[PDB]
């Protein structure tokens, strides 16, 4: 069941092959491929989703302006 | 809540046991890397077809409702999410769905309404996966990721179904 | 010249012919008896504000460095 | 042409008063659905071209880059939706006047003694640019407001005309 905490699952894709970050990849803990997968990394953080009252008031404003009409 | 990360040998092991793992990341990615307009599009949408949300009696009057309403689109957005990337639906079902529609009955969240949500960010998930943009619009090389499309838009029918 | 203060003219579309729902108070002039009486045009400046949270959120978003929406050319790199 | 707002509070114009804004601006009714397939996407827009502007320069948000840290970010996509909306309130009012006055006067030196990158705020408002055309033109993907159908290439041609002179200013 749900524990009602807001918090949900959290995915960044990282497809950074090619990059020169400029710094070291140190994120990833385990070990190295040998090959292009080490330029790619997968995060996962179970996180708490929050919305503000700007991107409320935003999402109101944009769609007050095309509700359905006659 | 410390995040985890999945490359190198480890992600080469992980893509072995999903299925189109390649693919299957550049779906999950297609859909988090947009994730807000997702959720804000099908809440709009969502209102935008029933203005009587944003009246005074709606369930998504006043800055508070709305963000409260955008917040769940986006936590269920991203179960969804993490099924695709997972291969099944166990986590969704469990951590979010089941002991859902009770939560919203008792707070009065309307289904008509979340049923309309839901499909528009399933419809949002289908064409980005199953993008038939010109490859020149396209981040990844043009193929075929129907499989994938109709696997992602199980997961939200069964969002549909346990909130109907 | 602009005074730095990050306010800019926000406007809001009202086509609202047929929404009898919504009793058209806020416009305080006269009516003309047609489908005008039915329609608004608001215009407020505005403090534009963004959040370090949510600029958070969208740099969660465009650091795959494939954010993009079905239009456009894809132009990014890696 | 008329700057009409130029006067905190709202300001609300509809029947007697919005029935003679629509003669003192050319192609009242068009415009004002112009304007409204642009506003009504803002949030889109915006982010839509500081991501681009961003992965054509992924350096951007390395720790050298002017993006770098959730303070300079948010100053970005703020100034993004100032530029935007600044720009939408010239083809509401049909004119130039305020957008020079009131957001791009001065803008170039302040940005010039802050580091903010010219040639990466060329690249979001050139993106602005054309998403504000396709969504005149209503050729965008998303085509969530209905209009009878019509020429509206003036009015595109004018808004283009609107973000070229932030580009130049800014440039
Ligand atoms: C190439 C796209 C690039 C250029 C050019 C540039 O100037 N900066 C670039 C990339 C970039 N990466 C990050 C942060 C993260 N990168 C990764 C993936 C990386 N880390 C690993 O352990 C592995 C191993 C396979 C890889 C391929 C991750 C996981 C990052 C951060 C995650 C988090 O929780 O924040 C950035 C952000 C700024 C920085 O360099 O830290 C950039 C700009
Ligand atoms: C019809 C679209 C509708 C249904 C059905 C429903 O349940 N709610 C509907 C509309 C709606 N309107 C507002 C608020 C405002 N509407 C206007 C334009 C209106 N007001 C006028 O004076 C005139 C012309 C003479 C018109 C065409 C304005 C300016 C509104 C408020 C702006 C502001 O700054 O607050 C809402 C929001 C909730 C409410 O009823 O107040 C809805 C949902
Ligand atoms: C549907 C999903 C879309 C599509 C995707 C597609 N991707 C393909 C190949 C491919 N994608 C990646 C990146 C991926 N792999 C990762 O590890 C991660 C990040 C951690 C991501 C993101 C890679 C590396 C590859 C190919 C590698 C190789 O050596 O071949 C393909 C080609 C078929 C295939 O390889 O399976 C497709 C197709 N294409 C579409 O048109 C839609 C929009
Ligand atoms: C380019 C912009 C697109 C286009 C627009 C178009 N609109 C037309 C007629 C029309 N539009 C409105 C809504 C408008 N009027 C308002 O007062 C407000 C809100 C306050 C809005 C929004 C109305 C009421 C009308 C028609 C009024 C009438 O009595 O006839 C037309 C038809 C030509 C014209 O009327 O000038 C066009 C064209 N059509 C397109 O295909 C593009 C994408
Ligand atoms: C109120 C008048 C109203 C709207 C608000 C809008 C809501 C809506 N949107 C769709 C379908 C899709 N929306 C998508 C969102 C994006 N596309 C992008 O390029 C950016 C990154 C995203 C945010 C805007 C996508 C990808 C969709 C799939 C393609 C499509 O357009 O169908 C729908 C569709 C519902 C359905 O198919 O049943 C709605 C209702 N539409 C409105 O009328
Ligand atoms: C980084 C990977 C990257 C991007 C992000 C993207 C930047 C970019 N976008 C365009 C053209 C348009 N973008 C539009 C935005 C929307 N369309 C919708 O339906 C939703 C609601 C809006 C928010 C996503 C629109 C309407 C565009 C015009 C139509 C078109 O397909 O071009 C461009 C094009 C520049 C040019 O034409 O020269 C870019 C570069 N591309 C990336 O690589
Ligand atoms: C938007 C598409 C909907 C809508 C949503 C609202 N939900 C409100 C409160 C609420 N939502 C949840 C479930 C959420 N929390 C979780 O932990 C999980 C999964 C892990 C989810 C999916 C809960 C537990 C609650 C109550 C406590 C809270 O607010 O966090 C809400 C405000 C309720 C009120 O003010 O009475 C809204 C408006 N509303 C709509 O109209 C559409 C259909
Ligand atoms: C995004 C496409 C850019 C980018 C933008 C940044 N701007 C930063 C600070 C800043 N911006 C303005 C102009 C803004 N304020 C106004 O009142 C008006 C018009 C009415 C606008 C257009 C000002 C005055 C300032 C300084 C004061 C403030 O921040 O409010 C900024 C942070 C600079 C820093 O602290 O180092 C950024 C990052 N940056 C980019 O890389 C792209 C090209």
């Amino acid at each position: 069941a749900d524990d009602k905490s807001g918090k949900a699952p959290v995915i960044t894709v990282f497809d950074h092959r090619g990059c020169q970050r400029g710094g070291p990849d140190r994120e990833y803990k385990g070990k190295k491929a040998n090959g292009p997968d080490d330029e790619m990394c997968v995060k996962v953080q179970s996180a708490k989703i929050a919305v503000s009252a700007t991107t409320a008031d935003s999402v109101l404003q944009q769609t007050i302006s095309t509700l359905y009409r006659k | 809540a410390k995040a985890a990360y999945v490359g190198g040998a480890d992600l080469q092991a992980l893509k072995k046991f999903i299925s189109e793992g390649n693919k299957r990341l550049d779906a999950v990615n297609s859909i988090v890397s947009n994730a807000s307009c997702i959720v804000s599009d099908a809440v709009s949408g969502m209102i935008c077809e029933n203005p009587s949300l944003i009246s005074p009696s709606g369930n998504c009057y006043t800055n508070r409702r709305m963000a409260a309403c955008l917040r769940d689109g986006e936590i269920i957005l991203r179960y969804v999410s993490y099924a695709l990337l997972s291969g099944d639906s166990s986590v969704l079902e469990d951590r979010c769905l089941n002991g859902l529609k009770e939560t919203y009955s008792s707070l009065g969240v309307p289904a008509n309404s979340n049923a309309r949500a839901v499909s528009i960010m399933k419809a949002c998930a289908v064409a980005f996966v199953n993008n038939t943009a010109s490859q020149r619009k396209l981040s990844t090389p043009q193929g075929d990721c129907s499989a994938l499309a109709s696997e992602v838009a199980g997961y939200f029918d069964k969002v549909s179904a346990a909130i109907g | 010249a602009f005074d730095k203060s990050a306010k800019a003219p926000v406007i809001t579309i009202f086509d609202h012919r047929g929404c009898t729902a919504h009793k058209n108070a806020e416009y305080k002039g006269a009516l003309t008896n047609s489908i005008d009486d039915e329609m608004c045009v608001k215009v407020q400046s505005v403090k534009i504000a963004v959040s370090e949270a949510d600029a958070a959120k969208k740099l969660q978003e465009f650091i795959s460095y494939e954010a993009k929406g079905i239009d456009g050319a894809y132009t990014g790199r890696k």
